[PDB]
């Protein structure tokens, strides 16, 4: 375990940035997690969208 | 190529579909017969324009 005390200026920005660390936090958790990750973004349904267009050539058969 | 097909009766999905994907094995002449359904190649049929 661990802790983080954030020494800020005023209420408004320190507030701001307890949660914005614990946001990142579980996005760095998630992917160290779940081992195996994908780049994500649309990267995925993009190259999915060039390789299975061309494998539709290959087959036939309606 | 798609109206040669249903102007002769024959299936215009059949053989667009498997004539798509010969092109794809470089051939570049294959075409539809009017008389036999089946993809032949025209240039060895003598089909010229």
């Amino acid at each position: 375990s661990a802790s983080i005390i954030l020494r800020g200026a005023n209420d408004f920005m320190c507030d701001e940035m307890e949660r914005s660390l614990h946001d990142a936090l579980c996005v760095v958790k998630r992917v160290l997690e779940s081992k195996s990750v994908v780049p994500g973004g649309g990267a995925v349904e993009a190259a999915l969208s060039i390789y299975l267009e061309n494998y539709a050539t290959s087959m036939g058969s309606r | 190529p798609r109206q040669l097909c249903d102007n002769a009766g024959f299936d215009a999905t059949n053989i667009l579909n498997k004539l798509r994907a010969r092109h794809a094995q470089g051939g570049t002449w294959y075409g539809v017969d009017i008389n036999n359904e089946d993809i032949a190649d025209n240039f060895e049929a003598f089909v010229w324009e």
